[PDB]
DNA sequence: GCATCCGTGAGTCGAGGG
DNA sequence: TATAATGGGAGCTGTCACGGATGC
RNA sequence: CCUCGA
């Protein structure tokens, strides 16, 4: 299907709680040694995605 | 047959004023207040400034090296606000069918207003050429009928005939008119002026009209 | 305005 | 760590993504290893496809490959060596597939 | 070669040091060579006064403080990427004061850099320059209020960062108002916390009509001192409770406390000279015996009321005059910046005072430097003054060291900088060049030092007079500022003179910058030179007084791009600034006594003086500058040579014998060519490249890590998977390219391995694995090749190595690799050349010799300029450079001819027909008359009216030649050209601009993280920026392929671009674009933002622009 | 421009000032559903206009509106064109609380989708037209004339 | 004699009646020519070229 | 100048539609090796190699050369799009 | 940022065809490298592309025959020139490359008033359109010598310089 | 109706230096 | 994990034109 | 940010 308009409104609580795949509970990024990304973390794989192709 | 009077005439390099500099006099020059300095440098580049002379002289062009300068965005940014005006503007059909048209007139009032004298030759031709009239218009044993796409010697012939008395104002389709939605028709745009033809539809003719407006726009003092 | 210029008034008060 | 505005970040370019060479070069890679298993047997081709992990993704053992077409592990490693064998004789032939090895 | 100078002007003060500006004031502010308890209160000495002493051990006390010497030399500096600085130490004393325990002890405070001879610094191995800034002096000014004719702004104005501005205005309703930190109270309440009463006030502001009637408030006066303070205390802090120490403290450190508010010295001495009145310190007020007493304020509303009154001797005050602006030199910045690296050092050093044993402290325990140490890195690291230092030429590092810039900090933001900061002042004469100023954005904010001009110890720049007393002009030259200036008469420095007596009945002069024409007996002052109103590259064009400003600028700034040439030469014009400039820019080498030679050495020269001692001199030899230009210097006397005091040694480079040689004396024809100099394009002769000329050393730094990783050690080596021995041949058994071998774009400087990571092998690889039977290695090469259109000679390799001697790395990495490449740069077409006199161009077309036009004799022309860039340019000094360069070239002599004071028409006539004769009489004695076709172009000059009819042609020729004008052969055709033209010699230079460095082209490259679009820049491989103008081009031209490509297969359309080179590579049309990454970012930005931005259908049902990767 | 010498036709401007008149101001809403001083453009109010005269209702009484070039940009129909311009913030937190819906009109929302603009060879009017040879032509004229 | 006016109006003449191929011919020949001549015409600037009238 | 631009530009109601047409042309003449030309032998855009004359490379040149003869039909609404494309397959197979 | 695109200091092309311009020959290889391998391939010069790419790598590896074929590449086609300030449609114009050995663009004398160039150092950037869409726009809109009238003002634009006036004028 | 404080804009493309 | 400890601290400001709320 | 170029 073809992109025709382009509509933009303001976002409801369940709306933005319907993108997300997952909280952010902890204001951790990466390991210190692992340098590999924290569960609940703002990079954690749980929620964003994988960080290597199909792995 | 002297290089500088050679240049200047033909148009390849110079004016008047610059030749006067070079051998005449330099002239009256502004204090940095913009006021005037009452003895003006009597030398030419010729002969050579004095360092007063030299010195008063920088004030000038000190003054218009940063009236560019604050310029040039000033221009630029009038250049974007009528590109996002104009944008949405595009020739869209070959006639609206509106019935509705502007009258460029020839003559305009004096300043004394002892008359009203005749416009001066390139202001009709650049609210006059390639437009398309919208009415029959007969002057000099001429017919310029309804529809038609003003040419170049159209527009000195209209101007003859309002020097003979006999037409003071020409009928004439026009973007302010124009009854096309999003943009303009074909007729009241008139020649696409690049091609000396008249416009093929999807010409951008409004981005045309912004850069057309913008790019003399660093020019202008 | 500023926090804690707020906060301290607030604190001020017990 | 250090911020990426200081930018300071319009300096630093992508490794992750692959470029339009890698992608056109695995592309070229994946039709000329099909253009050299067209040249054995589908059955050889299959094995070879089956033992690099190919069709599904992952490589299968010699017992499974075997129990696919019906046959003794013994016998399905021999024709993945005959097949492989011919792949080689091809390959030392026309020269085609050596440029991708790096 | 001989050398006439023109001029009767007699100078009679030699040019002050150039780079003192910069040297004397930090000298100033280190005081270095001062026994400690011989320092002035001034500089970093200043700085430690004010800090110190600390309070509530109880106190911490500041003795004297001493610089050690520098770790490492300038040159090591330069090598190892250090900052070239002495370490900095303090005596401080801890006193208890119930204890009465005294403990000191010298604590180190960390490093100050060090400036260099020139005026410059060496910031973590980067030579760097701090260029003073120009601003508002401080003090007490009074302006017309822009709102209300015959209203005033009195305005009280201290050193930046020193505390706030204050207005005083009357407002409207009639009550005198004061605005600090943006607000407005009535004055009379301060006035009541200073202390004075209606009495006082009303003796003192009585006298002027109606106005001290706006200052009466009877509920001012009904409160004593302690409550007008808690009333003003509540007026300036809404919130905060009015407790009576605090408002002491609030208001004490609002106006008197010196460590806070500070005038100037200059702010004082100005407050005071305007105000008429002395402050005993640089506060507006003071506290004394607990009650305060005012300074400032009074005598500022008693100028203000004078002023609105009308009451006689009370002006306005001009904002730009040069007597109201000062400048803050390199010491008074960094002093600046010490002080506030200092002020957190004491915060931290009272922080410290609370916690912690009170019985056990010492000075080491309580003082912290690295704060301080932050501030003075900061400073000369990350600041706007602080420039990474122009050395293309000896010249660029000199004018660098001379600016004088209007932003920085506390300087004007842009925008705010309309045309009365950039004007050029009346006051500027003398002062601040009215010509050398960027061209564009920066015009009139980036300015720099006249050439006699001085900076004196409150800041204003000064410039010297001679003393003229009863028609006689004496030698004794005094230094003023503007305000002193605008109190005389001044003469211009080419007033006639027999001896000292003025000889003329009308002499013209200035008076307040007004020129006037005045007797002998009314001039009580007189330039020194006309070299005193411009810059130091301004008086390096000759024939100045003949170039239109405007272009006269351009060839003042481009003298800073010229590249030092291996042939330069000094112009054959000179101004006679040529030599100060070689000898105060440190280039060239001198020798420092009488004494003779002993050694000469393409390194070393080595002398021996009159004391017997022996001096070895080394000579820096193909060094690199900032600018990948090369520095070295050449001995220029021979062993045994006889040497005075001051004489020449070695030749830095753009040196020529001691002479200033910023390019090539080159010989010149004025006319068009076949339309290949059209538009200030330049035609060159092929004899100028094989004869050497415009051609530079270029010296490139290439620089590699091996680091320690968690996959495993980066390391430097010859062994490089997958290559050659064709593509190792140059490189040495570690792997580093070896010296004096030829690199070409793709060569391998440094080789270097980096363990492979994340290894997932795709069943491709797998495959392809077993059928070539070849184990996947577990490094990969990540060696440093050369860029592409780059290369040239290696001739230098430096090696850091983990565990060696001296050698302590960042964390983590093993190893740093340098390889410096040197290239030796013909010029070709697309350089950039340029003239003293605004005029440039690029290279367009190199003529073979039998294509130039020639001279008569043979002799076949350098370049070929167009004369269209002339006339509209008016700047005729390049032609009068041209005339006397003929003469010149055929006398075998050059020439000084001093700006403003220098060669005219009538001896550059005598020059050319003296120059004429052995141009023509040589020929006639050799047997040759004049030839068919100078008869020719002799009746086209008749025609011409450039000769007499009826004279022989030898007298025409000779008329001609003293228009500079000589007949001109074509050399394709050999016949003459129809006129004669002007041909002579021009000095021109090759400046940094060289198509080498700018051509760059991409296909595909890197692209950026987070929009996934090209990167940009030449060495990010990057791509050009196609903004929203060139959109506009596409747009109108009706382009809507050209432009969608532009907008998605070409930049960030990332399934397009891949499919787009595969289609190119296979020989297919490319396939259509889709949705570019950066909407989807611009998309997901939004949601980030809470906006669902729905991409819609006609049948308004959603479309997933993310494939469904997005949705659960 | 003519004080300078500079040559530009008329039309440029009047395309401009056009933009420039684009919009109204509602004096009376008469049977409508719109409000007195509500600001819209012409061209909407005339449809209405006709639609409530061609429906026998009262028509809107409106006046004609001048405003600048900046303020009639901000002013557009899209909110992805206006958004790009500047306001940011203010166009999109009035266009998000409407819930607009950019019809993609213009050219500059077409640029920042990555479409084909609606101009030149992206002209609706231009852009569907085939070309084929008498050979296929009339190879496929054969096929249709079988059936 | 031929001059920026001139020229410019034989420039727009010729477009109008021969079209812009023949119009790119003449330009390029205008071009060759021009440039040719400009070369061998003597034209130059030296300082005596800069003529005070006596009038000063 | 392009050969023949201004009788190409007498051929549309708009140049934009010349253009899509050029372009349109020659993607079919890629697309299908050139084997579907309407133009002779002779006709045939030429380009100097090394060795001799070969033919000309460049789709576009082709296409507006074609165009040029009157062989070529444009228009909106001729036929169905994947019938063109079935048809050129048919008579050109690629 | 764009892909297919380049930059270098102009420098007057008097002997050029109003249609032309001169193109350095490096930054036309790297401008047109896919159009290159194809060809390469498509002739003797490479087994198939990636073997091409390795030997445009090194600048020794290059050899003479590349040079031909790369003018095979770019027979017909245009590139889009542009320089900055873009102030009007006429900053961005389409030309034929001519190779050229040597590093500066070569531009037009008729073109220099549409684009405010001249020669104290000026530098263009240089793009190539890719789908046959982008060639004929850029062929028949945009091409030098079919922009030769003011869309401003209708007045000749490209037309006789200084320069050029100077000799006619003589 | 008319002063006043707040917010938001003020040319492009390069290059380098960081 | 226990002496008692009780409200921060940085603060240079040389533009201008627009809509819009805020006040007199 | 800065400086520089157009
Ligand atoms: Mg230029
Ligand atoms: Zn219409």
């Amino acid at each position: 299907k073809e992109v025709r308009k382009v509509r933009i409104a303001l976002a409801s609580p369940e709306k933005i709680r319907s993108w997300s795949y997952g909280e952010v509970e902890k204001p951790e990024t990466i390991n210190y040694r692992t340098l590999k990304p924290e569960r609940d973390g703002l990079f954690d794989e749980r929620i964003f995605g994988p960080i290597k192709d199909y792995e | 047959f002297n290089p500088l009077y050679v240049m200047a005439q033909s148009g390849a390099r110079g004016n008047p004023q610059q030749i006067r500099q070079l051998c005449g006099l330099r002239g009256l020059m502004q204090k940095p207040s913009g006021e005037t300095f009452e003895v003006p440098v009597r030398s030419s580049f010729r002969e050579g400034l004095t360092v007063l002379e030299y010195f008063i002289s920088s004030h000038g062009a000190r003054k218009g090296g940063a009236d560019t300068a604050l310029r040039t965005a000033d221009s630029g940014y009038l250049t974007r606000k009528l590109v996002d005006v104009t944008h949405e503007i595009v020739v869209r059909e070959a006639d609206c069918g509106t019935t509705n048209y502007i009258s460029v007139p020839l003559f305009q009032p004096d300043e004394v207003t002892r008359s009203l004298r005749l416009r001066k030759r390139a202001d009709i031709e650049a609210g006059l050429y390639g437009r398309v009239l919208a009415r029959e218009v007969e002057v000099l044993g001429v017919r310029l009928e309804e529809g038609r796409y003003l040419s170049m010697d159209d527009v000195h012939l209209l101007i003859k005939a309002a020097e003979a008395g006999e037409i003071q104002e020409v009928p004439v389709r026009s973007p302010l008119t124009c009854q096309t939605r999003y943009g303009v028709c074909q007729k009241c745009y008139g020649y696409d002026l690049s091609m000396a033809r008249p416009v093929s539809i999807g010409e951008a003719v409004g981005i045309v009209a912004a850069q057309s407006i913008g790019e003399p726009g660093t020019q202008l003092t | 305005s500023d926090p804690v210029r707020q906060y301290l008034h607030e604190i001020g008060q017990v | 760590p250090v911020s990426l505005e200081t930018f300071y970040g319009d300096f630093i370019p992508d490794e992750h993504l692959p470029s339009p060479v890698d992608a056109a070069t695995q592309s070229l890679l994946s039709e000329e290893l099909e253009k050299a298993l067209s040249k054995l047997s589908e059955r050889e081709a299959m094995v070879l496809k089956l033992r690099k992990g190919l069709i599904d993704g992952r490589e299968h053992t010699l017992e499974e490959v075997g129990a696919f077409f019906g046959v003794t592990r013994e016998r399905i490693r021999q024709i993945e060596n005959k097949a492989l064998r011919k792949l080689k004789y091809h390959e030392s032939r026309t020269r085609k597939l050596r440029d991708f090895l790096d | 070669m001989e050398i006439k100078r023109f001029g009767r002007i007699r100078e009679v003060i030699p040019l002050p040091p150039l780079t003192e500006i910069q040297v004397e004031s930090y000298r100033r502010a280190l005081q270095a060579d001062v026994p400690p308890e011989k320092r002035e209160n001034v500089g970093i000495q200043a700085a430690f006064r004010e800090t110190f002493p600390i309070e509530e051990g109880l106190v911490l006390d500041f003795l004297e403080y001493r610089l050690g010497e520098p770790p490492f030399p300038q040159d090591e500096c330069r090598e190892k990427d250090l900052t070239y600085q002495a370490p900095l130490y303090a005596r401080l004393q801890l006193i208890h004061k119930d204890t009465g325990l005294i403990k000191e002890d010298e604590v180190f405070l960390g490093h100050i850099p060090l400036m260099t001879e020139d005026g410059s610094f060496i910031i973590n191995g980067a030579d760097r320059v701090i260029v003073s800034q120009i601003h508002r002096s401080p003090g007490v000014y009074f302006t017309p209020d822009p709102a209300r004719p015959g209203r005033y702004i009195a305005s009280i104005i201290p050193l930046p960062k020193r505390g706030p501005w204050i207005d005083l205005e009357v407002e409207p309703n009639g009550v005198v108002s004061m605005k600090v930190n943006k607000r407005k109270f009535p004055l009379v309440l301060l006035l009541r916390v200073l202390g004075y009463d209606q009495e006082t006030l009303a003796r003192e502001l009585g006298a002027y009509g109606e106005l001290v009637q706006g200052l009466m408030d009877e509920s001012v006066f009904a409160m004593r001192p302690e409550e007008a303070l808690i009333r003003l205390f509540t007026l300036l802090r809404p919130g905060d409770p009015p407790k009576r120490d605090k408002a002491v403290a609030y208001v004490y450190g609002l106006i008197a406390d010196p460590r806070r508010y500070d005038l100037g010295e200059a702010g004082r001495y100005k407050a005071e000279e305007k105000l008429g009145i002395r402050l005993s310190g640089r506060t507006l007020a003071r506290f004394e015996d607990g009650e305060f007493k005012d300074e400032v304020f009074l005598p500022t509303l008693r100028y203000l009321f004078a002023l609105t009154a009308g009451v006689p001797g009370h002006e306005v005050d001009d904002i730009d005059h040069l007597g109201n602006r000062r400048i803050r030199t390199v010491g008074e910045l960094m002093t600046d910046q010490f002080r506030v690296g200092l002020a957190r050092l004491a915060r931290g050093v009272r922080e410290r005072m609370l916690m912690g044993s009170e019985d056990s402290l010492t000075p080491a325990k309580l003082v912290n430097s690295r704060p301080l140490e932050a501030a003075i890195r900061e400073f000369f690291s990350r600041s706007q003054l602080s420039q990474f230092k122009d050395e293309t030429n000896p010249l660029s590092s000199l004018r660098h060291k001379r600016r004088i810039s209007a932003l920085g900090p506390g300087g004007l933001t842009r925008e705010r900088a309309g045309f009365d900061v950039r004007d050029v002042h009346r006051t500027h004469y003398g002062r601040i060049c009215p010509v050398e100023t960027p061209e564009g954005a920066n015009i009139g904010l980036i300015t720099s030092l006249a050439a006699y001009a001085r900076v004196d110890e409150l800041g204003f720049i000064r410039t010297p007079y001679r003393r003229v007393v009863g028609g006689v002009v004496t030698d004794e030259v005094v230094y003023m500022t503007a305000t002193e200036e605008d109190r005389y008469t001044i003469a211009q420095a080419n007033t006639p003179l027999e001896g000292n007596r003025i000889a003329a009945e009308r002499v013209v002069a200035r008076r307040k910058g007004e020129p006037v024409i005045v007797s002998p007996e009314e001039v009580e002052f007189m330039d020194v030179s006309p070299k005193q109103v411009f810059s130091v590259n301004t008086n390096l064009i000759p024939f100045l007084e003949h170039d239109d400003a405007n272009r006269a600028l351009m060839g003042s700034n481009m003298q800073t791009q010229a590249v030092p040439l291996i042939r330069a030469q000094a112009p054959v014009v000179m101004t006679g600034l040529e030599e100060r400039v070689v000898r105060d820019s440190l280039a060239a080498l001198y020798a420092e006594e009488d004494g003779e030679v002993a050694k000469v050495d393409g390194n070393r020269i080595v002398v021996r003086y009159e004391d017997g001692r022996l001096v070895e001199y080394p000579l820096r030899r193909f060094y690199r500058s900032n600018q990948g230009t090369a520095l070295d210097q050449r001995p220029r006397v021979v062993v045994g040579q006889r040497v005075r005091k001051g004489d020449l040694l070695a030749d830095g480079p753009a040196s020529e014998n001691g002479f200033l040689a910023l390019g090539q004396n080159v010989l010149v024809a004025i006319m068009p060519f076949d339309g290949y100099n059209f538009e200030d394009a330049i035609v060159i002769s092929e004899e100028l490249l094989k004869r050497d000329f415009y051609t530079s050393i270029h010296i490139e730094r290439y620089e590699i890590e091996a680091r320690d990783t968690k996959l495993g050690p980066e390391r430097i080596t010859r062994d490089i998977p997958h290559l050659s021995e064709a593509a190792l041949r140059d490189l040495d058994e570690e792997g580093v390219v070896r010296i004096g071998a030829e690199v070409k774009p793709g060569d391998i400087l440094v080789g270097r391995t980096s363990f492979k990571g994340e290894s997932e092998p795709t069943p491709e690889e797998r495959l392809l694995r077993s059928i070539f039977g070849e184990k996947a290695r577990d490094v990969k090469d990540t060696s440093l090749r050369v860029p592409p259109g780059e290369g040239g000679i290696v001739v230098r390799t430096v090696r850091l190595r983990r565990g060696d001697p001296g050698v302590e790395l960042k964390p983590g990495v093993r190893e740093v690799v340098r390889v410096y490449v040197a290239q030796k740069r013909k010029l070709q077409v697309g350089d950039k050349l340029a003239n003293r006199h605004g005029n440039k161009g690029v290279v367009a077309k190199i003529l073979p010799v039998e294509d130039m036009p020639h001279l008569p004799d043979g002799t076949p022309v350098d370049v070929i300029l167009n004369p269209l860039g002339v006339p509209s340019r008016m700047n005729l000094g390049q032609i009068l450079e041209t005339h006397l360069g003929l003469a010149g070239y055929f006398l075998g002599q050059r020439y000084i001819s001093p700006i403003f004071d220098g060669a005219k028409e009538p001896e550059i006539k005598e020059l050319l027909a003296q120059a004429f004769e052995v141009y023509f009489g040589k020929r006639k004695g050799e047997g040759f008359g004049v030839d068919k076709r100078e008869v020719e172009v002799l009746r086209r000059a008749e025609k011409l009216g450039l000769v007499t009819p009826g004279k022989t042609p030898e007298e025409q020729l000779k008329e001609l030649f003293l228009q500079g004008k000589v007949v001109l052969y074509d050399g394709r055709t050999g016949e003459p050209i129809e006129g004669p033209i002007v041909v002579g010699q021009m000095f021109i230079m090759k400046l940094y601009h060289m198509v080498e460095d700018k051509m760059h082209a991409r296909s595909t490259g890197p692209y950026s993280l987070i929009t996934q679009q090209p990167l940009g820049g030449k060495a990010q491989f990057g791509g050009q920026r196609f903004g929203e103008m060139e959109v506009w081009a596409l747009e109108a031209y009706g382009a809507a392929h050209t432009l969608q490509e532009m907008l998605t297969l070409k930049s960030d359309d990332i399934e397009g671009r891949n499919a787009a080179y595969e289609a190119i590579i296979k020989g297919e049309d490319v396939p259509e674009p889709s949705v570019p990454e950066s909407f989807r970012v611009l998309v997901k930005e939004l949601q980030a933002l809470a906006l669902d931005v729905q991409t819609l259908d006609e049948k308004d049902n959603p479309v997933d622009i993310f494939e469904g990767l997005a949705s659960k | 421009y003519r004080a300078q010498g500079v040559k530009l036709h008329d039309k440029h401007i009047e395309i401009v000032v056009r933009q420039m008149m684009k919009y109204v101001e509602v004096t009376d809403p008469g049977d409508s559903r719109l409000l007195e001083g509500q600001v819209l453009e012409k061209w909407d109010v005339e449809a209405l206009n006709e639609r409530l005269i061609a429906e026998g209702k009262t028509p809107v009484a409106w006046k004609p509106l001048l405003m600048g070039v900046t303020k009639s940009a901000l002013s557009t129909k899209s909110w992805l064109s206006a958004a790009s311009f500047q306001n940011t913030t203010h166009v999109l937190t009035e266009a998000a609380i409407a819930g607009k819906k950019d019809e993609l009109i213009g050219l500059k929302e077409n640029v920042i989708l990555g479409r084909l603009i609606p101009a030149g060879t992206g002209s609706d009017f231009v852009r569907f037209t085939q070309v084929v040879d008498q050979k296929t032509l009339k190879a496929i004229e054969e096929a249709r004339k079988e059936a | 004699p031929q001059e920026k006016n001139s020229l410019k109006d034989l420039v727009y003449q010729a477009f109008l009646r021969l079209g812009m191929e023949k119009t790119a011919r003449l330009l390029d020949a205008l071009k060759y020519y021009g440039f040719t001549f400009s070369t061998t015409s003597g034209i130059t600037i030296g300082i005596d070229d800069a003529v005070i009238p006596e009038e000063k | 100048a392009e050969p023949g631009i201004d009788k190409l530009f007498g051929m549309v109601d708009s140049k934009y539609r010349l253009t899509v047409v050029v372009a349109k042309r020659a993607q079919q003449l890629l697309r299908h090796g050139f084997k579907n030309t309407v133009l002779e032998p002779e006709e045939r855009p030429k380009m100097q190699t090394l060795e001799g004359l070969f033919d000309d490379p460049n789709a576009v040149t082709w296409a507006m050369k074609e165009l040029l003869t009157g062989r070529l039909v444009f228009g909106e609404n001729l036929v169905p799009e994947d019938r063109l494309q079935k048809e050129m397959e048919r008579l050109y197979p690629v | 940022r764009v892909d297919y695109s380049g930059r270098s200091v102009i420098v007057v092309g008097p002997q050029l065809k109003l249609h032309q311009c001169g193109l350095p020959k490096r930054m036309a290889l790297e401008l047109f490298k896919p159009f290159l391998l194809k060809k390469m391939e498509e002739k003797g010069i490479a087994p198939n592309v990636k073997a091409a790419r390795r030997m445009l790598e090194r600048q020794r590896d290059i050899k003479d025959e590349v040079w031909d074929a790369l003018e095979e590449v770019i027979h017909g086609k245009v590139v889009l020139l542009n320089r900055a300030p873009t102030l009007h449609r006429l900053g961005i114009q389409a030309f034929q490359p001519v190779l050229v050995e040597g590093q500066s663009i070569q531009l037009h004398p008729l073109v220099c008033e549409a684009f405010n160039a001249d020669f104290d150092g000026d530098q263009m950037a240089v793009h190539v359109p890719l789908s046959s869409f982008a060639q004929a726009e850029a062929r028949i809109q945009m091409l030098s010598a079919h922009n030769l009238l003011s869309p401003a003002s209708g007045e000749p634009l490209a037309k006789p310089s200084r320069d050029i006036i100077l000799g006619l004028y003589y």
